[PDB]
């Protein structure tokens, strides 16, 4: 997951108001530009490609009524209740399969940056980072077990997949580091950290080159 | 003699067994001491201090074989190899040999299965004869028990007698010592692909032959176990356990004292009915005898034993028990966290369930003495271990069937690449593909293949290509590459419209169009390279 | 099993004289009497085994006649015993013989 850069506040969640108005109620095509524009069409929490896609209250309308009609609450998750049923990781399993969590206890990843939380290795787990203890480990565990980012076999081995493609590319970079002067190499390595943004699992790239 | 007498002081079970039949007490008791002892492990497990195994087999003009050597692990050996290899051959051939031991343990001179002069014997064998050699092990006082089957066609130059007598004395020592003082036996099993099989509801009426000790011999090697047997085994437990017998015997003890009070009164008409009582009361104490005299563990404890063994092996059953159901006893079982009977079970499941609750119930019946009777000793072969298995449950199967019944050898057959990742290089004995019958030895596969890719299994271990051969688009990142390379890593007219090819068939995300951009990024990468150098 | 000499005496006295017995058995004597040295017989399905699609089933038959030579040659003095083709001829001339309206 990303440090995400949330901008502009849209204009229809000053006309609904919480108590009064339900979820259902508020159109949502008004919605999502804005969210596409922060989450580039990428998932807020796994970083799949969105194709079957549903908002998301980070803090969830049972538990936070008041919560609701929020733009800093809102994000971009993969899955839906609609299309299908079962789905396994994120928004859906948060709520679903995770049973109980703590919220406080989660990376909300408009506010806080999660690479100083998290780590990808190339073999395709996401672990704590290096070196964490108390409520900074807690965190870390927890963001991991509540979204289900190592548990759904389908985005473990995706994710897996996608890294093990570029690590020839990856250890080929590493070795002309030896013949090349600086500004070269360092723009080779700028061109290919420039690609991985239209990528799935942008992340887990990244931690692999940098 | 004095040499049996220093042989027999020095550990030979053999020598210390004829001293025993000649004198016909301390002869005995070292043989029972043999048999019997034993030490716990650090991981809990009882480990017979004398283990019985098969360690080599040799066949001879058998079926395809003109000569085949097998040396076999102590713990778990794993045949492979495609369709018409003879793996199912090499078991029917071990299991003719260990029913000559099951013949002798159960009756003296006792004999086992022959060699078919029809199906066994090699069709173009010059010497027209077959022959199955097999070695075992029983300890270090006995090192070595040959065994040879053999069998001539019919046309007859001379007759080839089998040599037996090895087996046949060992099964003796077994069986004359299990007479006098009850000792646990080996279970032997033979699980062919007639295991599966459609259920019978119709549960036999007790006719009592189920409860007896050595029907844990019957139908051992004919390839399909007796479930049915087990299912009447197991209600005659559940009806045991909700009655005790004692109190019967007491009941019948205070039934027959008041009835003797009535014949003692003058009623002479009741003279009858007395004598049938006191009948069953004898019966009931000799029962109860038998039971307390062949020291076998309580019915509700083998019960227990029986159902865990059950749960922990079988994934998808978390219990099972009797129900009485109007006026018949049902085995019902929670599968899928759901009530069912055993009819409604899938075949999967329910032929898993069949092989490992014979399997439990033999090794119950067959060491009594055990705290736990599953860490008996005993060899069971097992044809075709994945069978209706999904892969989710062929990652977990000989891990739990090795937790489940730890002295056991398994000599195991199998297709599954993905049992084969589960289990070490050594255990495994693979043909070679172009095997045209003339292999003198089955070997290890060069690679580990425990812990193991799956897809690193099937090429390197089972010459099978991770992608269809006989699907055009399974070629296509092949040829994909192969363009890239023929026009200097440039991505010309061609390789454009194969990489739209691909991206239209397999999709935007998909792993082959990732292998694909990786591919244009290096190339691009490695001829900057060379630009960079021949400036 | 093959036809052995005193299987004449298997169930002679009871059991003899079954009619399914007779027919399973002719029609056996028939299908192996549709259609020659042991040396001679080597050399001709040696040859026609290098020859081998069409000539296959010769080839068969060929070495079925081979395998029945050698047999014959290993068989014993005690089990003498006279070819297929005429036991059928014996038998077939006894049941016309006897057997009234059959000719
Ligand atoms: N008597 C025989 N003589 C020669 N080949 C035989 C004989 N019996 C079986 N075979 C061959 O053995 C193979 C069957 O072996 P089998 O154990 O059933 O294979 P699998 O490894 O699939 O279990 C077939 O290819 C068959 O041609
Ligand atoms: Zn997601």
């Amino acid at each position: 997951m990303r440090e995400l850069a949330r901008l502009e506040r849209p204009e229809i969640l000053d006309q609904y108001i919480a108590g009064q108005n339900d979820w259902m109620e508020i159109d949502q095509s008004a919605v999502w530009p804005k969210l596409t524009e922060m989450q580039g069409g990428f998932c807020a929490y796994c970083e799949c490609r969105l194709n079957r896609c549903h908002i998301e209250h980070f803090r969830p309308r049972g538990k936070f009524p008041a919560l609701t009609f929020i733009w800093n609450n809102l994000f971009g998750s993969c899955g839906d209740s609609r299309k299908s049923g079962g789905w396994s990781r994120c928004g859906i399993y948060k709520d679903n399969g995770a049973g109980a969590y703590n919220a406080d206890d989660l990376i909300k990843p408009d506010e806080e940056n999660p690479d100083d939380y998290l780590l990808f290795l190339t073999t395709g787990e996401v672990v704590p980072a290096i070196g964490l203890t108390g409520r900074a480990l807690k965190k870390a565990q927890e963001t991991i077990r509540v979204f289900n980012l190592n548990g759904d076999i389908k985005l473990f081995g995706s994710r897996r997949t996608a890294v093990q493609a570029i690590m020839p590319n990856v250890e080929y970079l590493y070795t002309l580091l030896e013949e090349f002067d600086e500004d070269d190499w360092n723009e080779m390595l700028r061109d290919e950290l420039e690609k991985i943004e239209s990528d799935e699992y942008k992340t887990a790239l990244k931690h692999a080159w940098t | 003699t004095k040499q049996y007498e220093r042989k027999a002081k020095g550990g030979n079970l053999l020598s210390a067994f004829e001293l025993y039949q000649r004198n016909s007490g301390e002869w005995f008791e070292m043989c029972r001491d043999y048999i019997q002892d034993g030490h716990v492990d650090e991981s809990g497990i009882f480990r017979p201090d004398n283990a019985f195994y098969l360690r080599r087999l040799t066949l001879k003009d058998f079926r395809r074989f003109s000569l085949l050597e097998i040396k076999l692990e102590e713990d778990l050996t794993v045949i492979i190899g495609n369709n018409g290899k003879g793996k199912t051959s090499i078991l029917y051939a071990i299991a003719k040999t260990l029913s000559w031991f099951v013949a002798n343990i159960l009756k003296e001179g006792g004999s086992g299965q022959r060699l078919s002069e029809m199906t066994d014997i090699k069709n173009d064998a010059e010497d027209r004869y077959s022959d199955v050699s097999s070695t075992f092990f029983f300890g270090k006082g006995l090192k070595s028990v040959p065994i040879r089957l053999s069998r001539s066609a019919l046309g007859t130059a001379e007759r080839r007698d089998s040599e037996v007598k090895p087996a046949k004395d060992l099964a003796d020592i077994w069986r004359v010592i299990n007479e006098v003082n009850t000792i646990n036996l080996p279970t032997f099993a033979l699980y062919n692909v007639e295991r599966s099989q459609p259920f019978n509801r119709n549960i036999k009426d007790n006719t009592g032959r189920r409860e007896e000790r050595f029907d844990a011999y019957s139908q051992t090697l004919g390839g399909a176990g007796r479930f049915d047997h087990f299912v009447e085994w197991y209600i005659y437990l559940h009806k045991r356990t909700v009655s005790d017998i004692s109190s019967s015997i007491k009941e019948l003890e205070q039934q027959v004292n008041d009835l003797q009070r009535t014949v003692d009164g003058g009623m002479v008409s009741v003279k009858s009915l007395l004598e049938q009582m006191k009948f069953k009361l004898s019966e009931a104490i000799e029962r109860n005898d038998a039971a307390v005299s062949s020291r076998v563990l309580t019915e509700s404890v083998q019960k227990s034993i029986v159902e865990k063994a059950i749960c922990s092996v079988v994934p998808s059953i978390s219990n099972i028990w009797v129900e009485m159901i109007t006026g018949s006893d049902l085995v019902k079982v929670t599968n899928d966290g759901h009530d069912v009977t055993i009819d409604q079970l899938s075949d999967g499941q329910r032929v898993f369930l069949s092989l490992v609750a014979d399997l439990a119930r033999r090794m119950v019946m067959l060491n009594p003495l055990l705290e736990n009777p599953l860490e008996g000793r005993g060899i069971v072969l097992i044809d075709e271990i994945e069978l209706h298995l999904h892969p989710k449950w062929q990652q977990e199967v000989i891990l739990n069937l090795r937790s489940a019944f730890p002295n056991i050898q398994f000599i195991i057959t199998t297709h599954s690449p993905i049992v084969l990742s589960t289990i070490e290089k050594r255990c495994i004995r693979e043909f070679e593909p172009n095997d045209d019958g003339d292999q003198s030895f089955l070997d290890s596969p060069d690679m580990q293949t425990k812990g193991s890719e799956n897809a690193q299994i099937l090429e390197q271990v089972m010459n099978v290509h991770s992608t269809p051969p006989g699907i055009a688009e399974s070629h296509w990142l092949g040829n994909f590459e192969l363009l890239l390379l023929d026009n200097s890593g440039e991505l010309d007219n061609h390789s454009q419209v194969l990489y739209d090819q691909i991206k239209a068939h397999f999709g935007i995300d998909s792993i082959e169009l990732k292998k694909a951009d990786s591919l244009i990024r290096i190339n691009k990468m490695k001829n900057k390279l060379n630009k960079i150098r021949a400036e």
